């Protein structure tokens, strides 16, 4: 079984 | 009143969607129109949702905006796609609740006798998708869906809101939202019919007729006849293209653009522009379902002998029997003959002469390099599609090429044979009729496999046998003069011949390449050398 | 307040509460453990919640705690896991204070699959698992969960000591549905707005596999069909207002709505049993009676024998003789609780493995009843066979040979009927010795039988029948009934003058001898 490929990511910003 | 006083059906310019609009009015607006006393007596609740869907360019947005215009109430709120997402946490729900805050306030202030509020969501699938089946990068989408579900139907009851949602892929929407109380009425918009295609064409041409800018030779009914499978958007595009073609004839560009302005005040649109546009500019996005009979019949049919008429009459009789019978919903027939006899063209003609709603032809030309499973899947799909219509006719040609037969060993594919043998005896659903026409060139091989008994009848397609038929065929084609015809007759009339029409055409074309003083001789040799056959 | 689950309630009591009676002292010396995890699965219905309330009632338990959906989920960090620990605070306090002599704790989870199955979900699952079974062990806590999709639950939750009891719950049925229908229809009945022609029992029987939102949905739809008669739209939104003085709901307004407006969500019980009998059965001779009598004799043996719980038969005959219908007729006359037909029509393009799985599943279903009957038709098509080579599939043949001599569980009966038209091939393959007995289905032999068949069909009148009898009566014939129907239909097409001649012409080409 071929291991799952790499993935991107999504980011969320927070305000102080 | 709740309805604009000047509103009427005719003013919204909608096309052939009579039934759908009537169903909407019945199932969505019946309750609000009756006096409060009786509706209170029943004590029934009111609808709050609608979900339009269908293929692109059918009128969903037009219908939604026309419904908005029809109703007299607050200006509808529009959510233009995924404009509600924000990077800061918790602000998407802020907007999704700001939308409904005003309606909540009004209902609180006035109670049951308050006005109505309408909210329109466009590209709903962008926002609302299954909570479980989603990206794990952020839980923002799930929180949004939960907020919407809570607001639309939560512990607090709100009953003066109507929400309209339009999409193109209804499957992706979450199941929890498409339940009674949120969106129970769900319509499907589809391609129009001939009457709808006439009404649509009428709605746009109106102004040109009003101002006398359309030539009298234009027949709208004919245009509606030709334009098959088109949609409203494509019809409007065709009209625009014809207009542009008509307009282009008063400008001299390509060095510097100018306009006449004195010969340009007598403009008119003829039927030629429509014909030109229908072949060059606009092609139907939905692939034409009509078969390309020109490809299969590339040189027409010529009556060189009785057998042609006999075969056509037999085909007509079979068509009549399958059309006017109830004890035998399924019928089959096989056409057999020597190679180069024209079986495919005759089968195509027989199929065309009938006027069945559904007609399709399955050929190996498309199945190049396919495995023995892909062919089975394709045949299954074709037959499944055929099953839907009330009357169906299907043609299977070149059977031996469909089984991958080779006389060495021999070899063939068993799975396809079994699938065909099962599909030749499966009756369609109740109250439907199907006809199957098969073509082949080797009857003994089929006899060996014991499938010749699966068919109901057989028809024989002979090839030219006597010199008189050859002379008649030459006369019909008219490729030689009287002197050459006499010269050829002087020899051929003595004996018999055995040749197929396709090979005859090839021989004629090969012969016509020589100089005039030799062509006839070149012909005779080709007939003598290749003509050695029973 | 539920029927048909008495044995299920008995099992529930036996499994968990049967061990609760003894005082703590005797169990302490025993050291025996107690159940704390129960899972219920089954389509939607009021039974599961009613059962939960029943368990809440019977035992001297605290006010049960029930969570309605994924309320634990929160936008902030750590709050989703924070709601869990509040649940067991009272349990921990009671365990630490009163020790063993502490009251039972009952927890009810509704739609647990929503919370149990990414940072929020995995952390919540870990917190719940640790609290249910962690370093500290509690012996006064019970957790109950209800689901409709058991396969979507996390496997770790099913490990012993986490979820112990597995329960399947049936769906609601006709009489409850009738009660719900009556409760809804009471309002219109009270005010005489409902027509007297409507029968609630008929609609309750008709609606099958529908929930309450759908059951309201059918009634609401009916209502609409009435009001639309008073509206006068399509030109304006102005209505009659004179027909408004009266309004009622006829039976049809319901019926239309259940066909053309509202569709069930769980499908429906589709059957096309007629598919195998499209022209009935007409007695044109003795052989039909003989075959039916033999079938009845075989049926009675299966039902009364103590030493032979399994019986097999084979139907033989030439093509177009009508065997598939004569087998289905016998199966219908059997009058057994379970009847099924295996046909190659439903398996097109399948490989050997798929066919083997399909047959195995049908036989597995058959085994679970008391007495069952199964019929397999077109054996040569099932194990595709071609005279060239010859070629066929060995896997299916071996599966059939194994299945034809495997007895069902003790005390159950099974009958098998096979149909084919190539006896010699099967005899060569050594399968004909597996079957217990055989029957023969012949064609039409004499002209008298053909004339009787024509008379029964009633397609030709006396004038033509006279000529047909003159021509055929003095000769033998060899034709199958299916082919006879095909020929009659084919000859009927032309004008009345040519019909007899066409029919007699075709008969000669299709004529033959055995
Ligand atoms: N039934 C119709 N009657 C009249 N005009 C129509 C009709 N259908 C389409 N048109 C014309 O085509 C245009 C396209 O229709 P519309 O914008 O409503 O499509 P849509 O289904 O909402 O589009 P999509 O699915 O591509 O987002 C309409 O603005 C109108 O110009
Ligand atoms: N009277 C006719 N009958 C049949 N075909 C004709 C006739 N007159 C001309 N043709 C043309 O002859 C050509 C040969 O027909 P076609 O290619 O279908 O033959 P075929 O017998 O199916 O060939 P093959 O042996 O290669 O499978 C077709 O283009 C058809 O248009
Ligand atoms: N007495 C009868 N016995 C059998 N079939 C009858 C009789 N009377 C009418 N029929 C009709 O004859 C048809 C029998 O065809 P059926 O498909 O059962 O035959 P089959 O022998 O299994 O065919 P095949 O060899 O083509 O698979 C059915 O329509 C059945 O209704």
């Amino acid at each position: 079984m071929a291991e799952d490929a790499d993935m991107r990511n999504e980011l969320e910003e927070m305000q102080r | 009143s709740i309805i604009n006083p000047d509103w009427n059906f005719e003013k919204m310019g909608i096309g052939g969607l009579d039934k759908e609009f009537s169903d909407i009015f019945r199932r969505a607006f019946a309750s609000r129109v009756f006096p409060p006393e009786i509706v209170e007596q029943m004590g029934c609740k009111h609808v709050k949702g609608i979900l339009l869907y269908g293929p692109p360019g059918c009128g969903k947005t037009l219908l939604a905006r026309q419904i908005g215009k029809m109703l007299n109430a607050r200006e509808p709120k529009v959510v233009n796609g995924p404009e509600i997402l924000n990077k800061y946490v918790g602000e998407s729900e802020a907007n999704i609740r700001k939308l409904f805050a005003d309606a909540e306030e009004e209902q609180r202030r006035l109670g049951a006798n308050s006005g109505l509020h309408i909210i329109i969501f466009d590209e709903i699938d962008a926002i609302c998708k299954q909570r479980g089946s989603m990206a794990g990068s952020t839980g923002v989408h799930d929180t949004v869906v939960n907020q919407l579900l809570s607001k639309i139907d939560g512990v607090e009851q709100l009953n003066n809101i109507l929400v309209i949602g339009m999409t193109n892929r209804p499957d992706l929407i979450d199941e929890a939202l498409l339940r009674p109380g949120r969106l129970e009425v769900k319509m499907e918009i589809g391609l129009p019919d001939e009457k709808g295609r006439l009404q649509i064409l009428h709605i746009h041409t109106a102004r040109m007729r009003g101002h006398q800018l359309l030539s009298a030779d234009v027949d709208i009914k004919e245009l509606a006849v030709e334009t098959k499978n088109f949609s409203g958007a494509e019809l409007e595009g065709l009209v625009r293209a014809a207009q542009s073609t008509a307009m282009n004839r008063h400008i001299k560009a390509s060095t510097k653009v100018e306009v006449d302005m004195e010969k340009a005040e007598s403009l008119q649109v003829t039927r030629g522009d429509f014909l030109a546009s229908l072949e060059n500019d606009i092609k139907p996005a939905f692939g034409t379902n009509q078969e390309d009979y020109a490809s299969y019949i590339m040189n027409g049919i010529i009556k060189w002998g009785d057998p042609v008429t006999r075969v056509l009459d037999d085909g007509e009789l079979l068509v009549q029997q399958t059309k006017n019978s109830d004890r035998t919903p399924l019928v089959s027939v096989l056409l057999e003959g020597p190679p180069h006899s024209g079986k495919t063209a005759l089968a195509a003609k027989i199929a065309e002469e009938s006027n069945f709603p559904f007609i399709k032809i399955c050929s190996p030309d498309k199945m190049i390099g396919f495995s023995e499973t892909a062919k089975c899947q394709a045949m299954k799909k074709i037959f499944d599609d055929a099953y839907k219509s009330q009357l169906s006719c299907v043609v299977v040609d070149d059977i031996e090429r469909l089984l991958d037969y080779v006389p060495i060993g021999p070899r063939f594919s068993n799975l396809v044979l079994q699938a065909l043998l099962v599909l030749l005896k499966k009756a369609p659903p109740q109250g439907r009729k199907l006809l199957i026409i098969g073509t082949t060139s080797r009857k003994d091989v089929l006899q060996e496999m014991e499938m010749l008994n699966a068919f109901s009848t057989t028809i024989h397609v002979p090839n030219i046998a006597t010199g008189e038929q050859l002379l008649e065929a030459l006369e019909l084609l008219g490729n030689f003069k009287d002197k050459e015809r006499t010269t050829i007759a002087q020899q051929v009339k003595g004996k018999k011949v055995w040749i197929g029409i396709k090979k005859l055409l090839m021989l004629i074309e090969m012969s016509l390449q020589m100089d005039p003083e030799y062509r006839v001789r070149k012909f005779l040799a080709l007939l003598r050398e290749e003509g050695a056959s029973p």
